[PDB]
């Protein structure tokens, strides 16, 4: 792990949940690409993985095929609750083998309507956050702005704006990331991508 | 005709019990049947609780069912939880049991299981169902049904009651009426087993300080409330 | 139809292939056990066909250094005895006890009694794994006379008998069960006094002397 | 950990201390290391806590089997099945154990298993951090025939010595007397035994 | 040599309910026969002979429920390897040979009974465009323009060879679906709910909805435009 | 097929398990288990006609563990390897949850083994009925009963034997007439009593010390008595 | 005619108690050639007497087991082959184990022990050669039927109109149990038994084999030009 | 009969021909139906790799195992021994499949 | 636990025109001690074959008793066919290849 570079973070907003990652892929100090987004989705759910590029592409893979087996199999797409305890069993099956992965989850329940974003450690280790979820090589950097700029029941428009700038300002902090950004603000029905400049790209 | 038929025949020869679906709740019942009055009634259940909000009623041969009721219990922790940390849906459970059922009677040195099972069940996004698994392997839906004995009589009973509109007293009444039309011997509190899948329970979970947490669906009646129903008959 | 197969019940609740086992052993020749006092002797028939050795066919075995016992069947449960309570003594430092020998034997044999993939035994403790404990055993084929002089000890001696009397019995009793056909006689003996409580075979001088008794009566 | 048993003339009694430490802390200051395996069977037990606890429950287990299909084992059994356990593992477990026991051969049983697996049966036996202090003490007071009284105050000087001098040792006294009126539970505490 | 299960496999499904697959030159229509009624079994077994194996491939149903479920969860199962192991979708063939593999497996070692189900595939892929397949329990599959199955296969197969044009809408599919399913049927007239309908088209956007399974309300409304 | 192996029969019937009831009734011994208010009491039948026996090795009581007793009607090989198997469970049971396993827990476990041999084609079920009583901790006096057809049940009294109807119905006609569901006697010598005059009432026939096993279970244990504590009891019984 | 409802398998009883598939199995020695075996108080000898045609063989009835063990067959040859096979196993691990020449009485409650497994296992079948086993120097001569009994006689033969040597033994026992010290007397004597049996049949140097084993004398085996009388 | 009745299954399936010459071989369909597609059609004529070709006669699904077998075979035979195979060794290992099949019961 | 060990000792295999000579020390040592000063090495395994393992001991004696065990089995299984000195070489090269990752720490001369 800490070879390839990457960060994410995901904050809670008012009625919405943002999630941004960085885009540099890396083998040490020599950047390889530009382009390597870290967040997926599933039904309407997010998932951001940073750490070992080839653990977190696995993992990609490995919970789309259950996503899809899942709502074949019971007609219904997963909660992010759901997604996350799954998750969480995943990680734990490979105990003393455990995937070099930082795991957050992030989305808006489709019944009930409210938002989640939750973490998890090398095994699986569930932290739920009702203000926002770091993880990468920048997470020192990532808790300060978090801890600085956060306010609770912002607007998508400033939750936007507060993620870039945290996002940015921990990745121009970290030498094994900031080679571009994608944020997603989520909202009940609507997801928009957005893609930020930023130095050194 | 093969083992499957001559399990059919030894559900059609057990206790009828019964099991009616209406808005807002799933009434299961039956008749416990020992004739000897040394024994007693109340070590012996034909009513098992599956899940919190999941119960199953049979006809047939005990301890067949008795060994299923384990299986299922089983079932439903090592395949839907402890992976996505809930109970699972009436509808995965019922396959589940038909599984294992179909395994039975597809493995070699191994006779089918003479049941039929009754299984209530209430879940998020699908709300009360019930669901009626044959010895061959076989489930299917149902709004009002009965097997065992008596089932013939007790299905005309049903398909001239059942409606849209019923409620769950409804539904306890009409069921309390069909059992005591087919009732083999002795109709009382101690005799009925009913239990109803309904509202949750706060009082049953055994602890307070979560509110996300609530409490079973699944209730079995006491022979007091059994005989306090039959006095309004 | 029921009889055709081990291990399948009779509309009466019976195995005929257990009977018909049981029907195998009292084909078999005289086997004699006496309880005594602080001992136990055992008494064995061995009939003669011809060119045969007389003193190397022996039948009687040991169990652990204190017990004594279709031979080929027999062989092979006296193995499992063995293994039995080699696993005894490993276990528990201890010999094992006769009734713990007995349990676990029975069980064995009514393990043989479960499954029709399997032939249940054909020796004398009977083929279907019952078992109980005897003042006197006889088996065989000549094992009535042999019930009806043990009786007549038993009446005899209501205070117990001697080990050394008991030897010289068990020789008159097998005599008398061979009397109905028309032979070598095996004694072996156990007790507290004459073998320290370790399962012996009686040879020699008093083996002469229980001959000469048995064939003076 | 400072544990002994010495069999009298009426039976056997075990004597134990009550420390449990981590480390140079007092993990436990109430401790009971006196283990019960059969009604007048009791072992003292040293060492790692997890081995010593789960040997006791298989032996505890194996014993009411043998009770169940045979009856009432001896002393010497127990201390068999004992040595069996440990000798078996002994590459991963870290246990050791007296056996002390009052049956029909009268004047009580003591059996040591130390490191290694092996068997010795001993009039009486130290074990644990605290013995090797009451060593020679223990050779110059002890005999072979000793009343209850006797053999309780003998054993309060040697466990008040053991835990006076070594730093692993501390707490009550707790002792266990085995004989044909049954088993006997004696408690001392540090205000008694630090002066006699 | 002929198979006798595999014959009285063909002669159980021939008792079945009967299901019409019909290819146009932009979509493939898909329609099965609702049989069992008993006025208190619930209808809303989700689909019951219709069901989806991925997002682009569309399977009906005639015979035994337990062994076209088992089919269906392998198909499923094999069609989410395909796209974990080359990120992409599994073509139509590939998975309908796999099915018809795994019949004819079962219909050549002993003590397992051949898969009594006869299945009617509707998929598409960026090779062949749309697919339409016909799978039966000896083990073949074959390619259909219109093809039928179940009870009344005969006269159903007549129909459509009197009524079919290579270049039909999707809308002409479903009217000769409806028309030769309600003069096959031996219940008088045809209703909505004894009826399953599916349709698998792609529209002006390369979106490729291949996931419309059609509502009992939106089924009752097509057989009131066409007149059934 | 159908009768010689345990398949289901054209009328749905299992002509194998039939036949081990059949086959539980081989020896003429009847039994009868009665509870007290703090005791349960078990009486059997000891026929021991043969004068070579041993008597003290004739026996169809176990003591399964320190507080559960059973009594067996059937042959002695397949009562002797369902005590094992019943000893066994029972010490893996305490050994696994920390605490002595109940009387019902084990009938149950007894009673799933027996369905297992019902259901398997290659396993001939036990001809045993497996009487177990004891003192539950949180029941109290239970007597649990079980069969080859793997059905279970608990009983305020039970008989069984070949004449174990005329001991149910005069049990039915005492409880009918007591209102209670049990014995109200504190000693359970006077239970052994009430159950020594019941079975020689029902069997119309007087008993020695010869030919009675008696078992007792109370909260302490469950123990057999001697051969002259039964002689006692019948002293006392003929002293009124 | 009077069809037997109980000689399908081995693990079925008759109402008697008898176990036809065993005597069946007894019986089959009867198919094999004519074997002797006799035993002096310092030698043990063993003397066999088939060839398909003019152009063909002799089979081999002999074989050695171990340097001081040996045995000879009658019946069929692959049970022989198995049996032989687990006896040198037997006496390979007693020579390596213990550093200990395995005895024959041991030996022979190995066979019988391994004979019984086949008479109660279902869907096999019972061993079907019967085996006469001679030992070291005292000698031993050892019996053994596939119904799992062994004898330890004096001499006795086996298979195929045996019972004129067996007749003659039977008379000749004190004259040859004491030919101590000479081999060759012993051998003659064997020789005259199996004569004993045959129909008119004459011994030669292709259908005569013999076996040899007492004190200082290893097991050896005559066949060819040695079994001339020589 | 086993075999028999396989060959007979075989004598009712479409004929197939086969014909060598100087430097080539030459390897040799029913009426389809008026609503069967043709576009997407197994040729009755199958490669088992670039150099030799199979042609069957009989059950087509029984045959398109035997397929897959000499294909996979082909494969690693070229990837255990870094050359193709040749005709004689496929046409053996067809050959020998077939054997073993035939044995153990073989209904078909 | 170091499962081996040196025991000393020297072997000397010379080869002439029709005779061959195996000669070997009798002295058996460990690191500075004597245990034994009359120990045979050089044995007879049969067919005019002498063997001697030198350096570990007990792998020597145990490949001695090995290969005598293979003899006398092919003699068994051949109709005694007289094992030749090449085919005894290859055998024990077989059986010293077969511990190929748990060698016999000995050198052998035949």
């Amino acid at each position: 792990s800490s070879i390839n570079g990457g960060i994410v973070v995901a904050m809670t907003g008012k009625d919405c949940v943002a999630i941004a990652c960085d885009l540099r892929l890396g083998s040490q100090s020599l950047g390889v690409s530009n382009k390597f987004e870290k967040i997926f989705h599933y039904g309407h759910v997010f998932l951001g993985i940073t750490g070992l590029a080839t653990d977190v592409t696995t993992l990609n893979e490995m919970f789309r095929y259950k996503t899809n087996l899942y709502k074949l199999k019971e007609e219904r797409a997963i909660e992010p609750e759901t997604f996350t305890q799954l998750v969480s069993s995943s990680l734990y099956e490979r105990r003393f083998g455990p995937y070099f992965v930082g795991p957050v989850v992030a989305g808006i329940n489709s019944k009930s309507g409210k938002p989640f974003i939750a973490g998890f450690d090398l095994i699986g280790c569930i932290d739920e956050a009702k203000d926002f979820i770091v993880s990468g090589t920048a997470s020192d950097q990532l808790f300060g702005m978090c801890e600085s700029l956060y306010e609770p029941n912002l607007e998508p428009e400033d939750l936007f704006e507060t993620i870039s700038q945290a996002l940015l300002n921990a990745a121009d902090r970290d030498a094994l990331s900031g080679w571009g950004a994608v944020v997603y603000i989520i909202k009940k029905d609507e997801v928009v991508k957005r893609y930020l400049k930023m130095r050194q790209d | 005709l093969g083992q499957i038929d001559y399990a059919l025949t030894a559900v059609k020869q057990g206790v009828t019990s019964l099991g009616i679906k209406a808005t807002n709740g799933v009434v299961i019942a039956t008749e416990k049947k020992s004739s000897s009055p040394l024994a007693m009634s109340e070590t012996l259940s034909k009513v098992s609780l599956l899940t919190p909000d999941i119960g199953a009623v049979y006809s047939g041969m005990g301890p067949d069912y008795r060994v299923l009721v384990d299986k299922s219990r089983k079932v439903a922790h090592t395949s839907y939880k402890r992976i996505y940390g809930e109970y699972p849906p009436t509808k995965l459970l019922v396959s589940e049991v038909a599984k294992i059922m179909q395994e039975a009677t597809q493995s070699g040195g191994v006779r089918p299981f003479g049941v039929s099972l009754l299984i209530a069940g209430h879940d998020e996004f699908n709300g009360f169902s019930l669901y009626q698994v044959d010895p061959s392997g076989s489930y299917f839906p149902w709004k009002a049904t009965a097997i065992g004995k008596g089932s013939v009589a007790a299905k005309t009973f049903l398909e001239k009651r059942w409606n849209d509109e019923l409620e769950l007293e409804d539904a306890i009444h009409i069921a309390l009426l069909t059992l005591k039309e087919s009732v083999e011997g002795e109709f009382n509190g101690d005799t009925i087993e009913l239990a109803i899948i309904g509202d949750e329970n706060p009082d049953l979970l055994g602890y307070t300080g979560i509110p996300t947490d609530k409490g079973p669906r699944f209730r079995k009646l006491t022979s007091q409330e059994i005989n306090d129903r039959l006095e309004a008959l | 139809g029921y009889d055709l197969s081990n291990s399948v019940f009779s509309p009466d609740g019976r195995n005929f292939q257990v009977e018909y086992a049981v029907k195998a052993v009292e084909n078999g020749t005289t086997s004699i056990g006496i309880k005594c006092n602080d001992g136990v002797v055992f008494a064995v028939e061995k009939l003669i066909t011809s060119l045969l050795v007389p003193q190397k066919n022996v039948k009687i075995q040991v169990v652990d250094r204190h017990i004594g016992c279709l031979i080929p069947d027999g062989r092979h449960l006296v193995n499992r005895g063995r293994e039995e309570a080699a696993s005894f003594k490993k276990l528990y430092k201890t010999p094992i006890p006769i009734p713990a020998f007995a349990d676990r034997l029975g069980q064995y044999v009514q393990a043989h009694t479960l499954y029709n993939s399997v032939r249940p035994f054909g020796v004398s403790l009977e083929p279907s794994g019952s078992y109980w404990g005897y003042k006197g055993a006889a088996t065989g084929k000549g094992r009535q006379s042999a019930k009806a002089e043990l009786e007549k000890l038993v009446d005899h001696h209501p205070e117990g008998l001697s080990a050394r009397e008991a030897v010289k019995q068990a020789a008159k009793i097998i005599y008398l069960a061979h009397e109905d056909n028309k032979f070598e006689l095996e004694i072996s003996w156990c007790s507290l006094s004459e073998t320290n409580g370790l399962h012996k075979f009686v040879k020699g001088d008093l083996l002469q002397e229980a001959i000469d008794f048995a064939q003076k009566e | 950990t400072s544990i002994m048993a010495v069999t009298f003339k009426d039976g056997v009694i075990l004597g134990a201390d009550s420390r449990t430490t981590t480390g140079a802390y007092i993990a436990n200051r109430v401790t009971d290391k006196l283990t019960r395996v059969h009604d007048k069977i009791w072992c003292c037990r040293s060492g790692s806590a997890a081995d010593t606890q789960a040997i006791a429950d298989i032996v505890q287990y194996h014993l009411e089997l043998y009770t169940s299909q045979y009856g009432t084992p001896s002393t010497e059994t127990a201390a068999s099945v004992f040595k069996e356990l440990c000798y078996e593992n002994k590459d991963n477990l870290t246990a050791g154990i007296i056996v002390a026991g009052y049956d029909d051969k009268n004047k009580g049983e003591v059996y040591t298993i130390p490191l290694g697996g092996s068997v010795h049966k001993l009039p009486y036996a130290i074990a644990g951090s605290g013995s090797t202090f009451i060593y020679g003490y223990c050779d110059k007071n002890f005999r072979e025939n000793m009343s209850k009284e006797e053999t309780v105050d003998f054993i309060k000087h040697s466990l008040s010595q053991a835990i006076k001098w070594d730093g692993s040792s501390g707490g009550v006294i707790r002792m266990v007397v085995l004989t044909a009126a049954g088993v006997e539970r004696l408690i001392f505490y540090p205000d008694e035994y630090e002066q006699l | 040599g002929r198979l006798y299960q595999v014959e009285y496999a063909l002669e159980s499904i021939s008792h079945a309910g009967t299901a019409i697959g019909i290819m146009a030159s932009d979509g493939i229509v898909l329609a099965a026969e609702r049989k069992v009624t008993s006025t208190l079994l619930e209808q809303d077994t989700s689909t019951e002979k219709l069901y989806k194996l991925n997002d682009k491939i569309a399977v009906a149903v005639a015979g035994l429920t337990a062994d076209a479920e088992i089919l269906i969860n392998t198909a499923r199962i094999h069609a989410q390897n395909y796209l974990k192991t080359y990120n992409e979708d599994i073509p139509v063939e590939i998975l309908v040979r796999r099915l018809s593999d795994i019949k004819q497996g079962y219909t050549q070692h002993g003590g397992l009974r051949p898969f009594g189900v006869s299945f009617i595939y509707a998929g598409y892929d960026d090779r062949y465009g749309y697919q339409l397949y016909t799978s039966n329990p000896s083990g073949n599959y074959t390619g259909w323009k219109a093809i039928s199955v179940g009870a009344n296969t005969s006269a159903a197969q007549t129909l459509l060879q009197m009524d079919y044009k290579d270049d039909m809408k999707v809308d002409d599919a479903i009217e000769l679906a409806l028309k030769t399913l309600s003069k096959t049927t031996d219940s008088s007239a045809l209703t909505y709910d004894r009826l399953e309908f599916a349709t698998i088209r792609k529209g002006a956007n390369d979106g490729e909805v291949y996931q419309k399974i059609f509502k009992p309300q939106e089924i009752k409304d097509i057989l009131v435009k066409t007149g059934i | 097929y159908d009768r010689h192996i345990t398949i289901f029969s054209p009328e749905g019937r299992l002509y194998q398990v039939e036949y081990a009831f059949k086959a539980t009734n081989q020896t003429n011994i009847n039994s009868l288990a009665v509870r007290g208010k703090d005791c349960t009491v078990v009486i059997s039948q000891k026929k021991v006609p043969d004068k070579l026996l041993d008597p003290t090795t004739v026996s169809y009581i176990f003591c399964i563990s320190r507080t559960i007793g059973m009594v067996v009607n059937g042959p002695i090989p397949d009562a002797r390897n369902a005590a094992l198997r019943a000893k066994a469970e029972a010490a893996e049971f305490r050994y696994k949850y920390g605490y002595d396993m109940p009387c019902d827990v084990l009938a149950k476990r007894m009673a799933n083994l027996s369905q297992i041999y019902t259901q398997r084609a290659y396993m001939r079920p036990l001809g045993v009925i497996l009487t177990f009583v004891s003192v539950d901790e949180e029941l109290g006096p239970s007597i649990y009963k079980t069969d080859p057809a793997g059905y279970y049940v608990g009983y305020k009294a039970t008989a069984t034997g070949p004449k174990q109807q005329e001991i149910t119905t005069n049990l039915e006609n005492h409880f009918k007439k007591s209102k209670i569901d049990h014995i109200n006697e504190e000693s359970w010598e006077k239970v052994v009593e009430f159950a020594i005059t019941h079975m020689i009432d029902a069997l119309g026939t007087e008993f020695s010390k010869n030919d009675l096993e008696v078992g007792v279970a109370t909260k302490d244990k469950f123990f057999t008595l001697s051969a002259e504590n039964i002689e006692e009891r019948l002293v006392a019984i003929a002293e009124q | 005619m009077f069809r037997n409802n109980y000689d399908g398998d081995t693990v079925t009883f008759s109402p008697t108690g008898r176990l036809f598939q065993v005597e069946y199995a007894l019986e089959a020695i009867k198919q094999g050639s004519v074997t002797v075996g006799l035993r002096s108080n310092t030698h043990a000898v063993l003397v066999a007497l088939r060839n398909a045609d003019e152009l063909s063989s002799y089979q081999k009835k002999i074989i050695k087991c171990d340097e001081h063990m040996g045995l000879s067959l009658a019946g069929l040859a692959p049970d022989a082959r198995v049996l032989s096979n687990y006896l040198r196993q037997q006496c390979n691990y007693s020579s390596l184990v213990f550093n200990r020449k395995l005895a024959v009485e041991r030996a022979g409650h190995l066979l019988c022990d391994k004979a019984q497994k086949n008479t109660q296992s279902y869907g096999g079948r019972p061993y079907g050669v019967g085996l006469l086993i001679i030992g070291y120097d005292g000698a031993h001569l050892l019996e053994f039927q596939p119904s799992g009994n062994v004898t330890e006689l004096y001499g006795t033969a086996i298979g195929a109109r045996s019972q004129g040597a067996k007749t003659y033994l039977e008379r000749t026992l004190d004259t040859f149990i004491k030919i101590d010290g000479n081999p060759d007397e012993l051998i003659k004597a064997g020789v005259e038994a199996i004569s004993q049996s045959l129909r008119d049949e004459s011994l030669t140097v292709d259908n005569l084999s013999i076996a040899i084993v007492g004190k200082d004398t290893p097991f050896t085996i005559y066949d060819g030009e040695a079994v001339a009388k020589y | 009969f086993q075999v028999e009745y396989a060959l007979e299954a075989v004598k009712r399936g479409t004929c197939a021909v086969g014909v060598k010459g100087k430097n080539c071989v030459v390897l040799g369909r029913r009426s389809t139906l008026k609503l069967q597609d043709t576009r997407i059609t197994p040729s009755k004529v199958s490669k088992i790799d670039s150099h030799v070709v199979l042609s069957f006669s009989g059950l087509n699904a029984d045959s398109r195992i035997l397929i897959e077998k000499a294909r996979v075979e082909a494969q690693s035979h070229r990837l255990t021994l870094e050359d193709p195979v040749t005709v004689e060794y496929l046409t053996r290992y067809v050959a020998g499949v077939q054997q073993r099949y035939t044995q153990s019961g073989g209904v078909r | 636990f170091n499962p081996y060990g040196d025991n000393g000792g020297t072997i000397l295999g010379i080869a002439g025109e029709d005779f061959a000579v195996l000669a070997g020390d009798t002295r058996n040592i460990t690191d500075y001690s004597i245990n034994s000063r009359y120990e045979p090495k050089v044995f007879d395994c049969g067919d005019n074959i002498v063997m001697s393992a030198n350096g570990f001991a007990a792998d020597g004696d145990a490949l001695v008793k090995r290969f005598k065990n293979s003899v006398k089995w092919y003699h068994f299984d051949h109709n005694d066919k007289k094992l030749s000195i090449n085919s005894a070489a290859r055998n024990i090269q077989h059986l010293l290849y077969g511990k190929r990752f748990f060698p016999y720490y000995v050198h052998t001369i035949i």
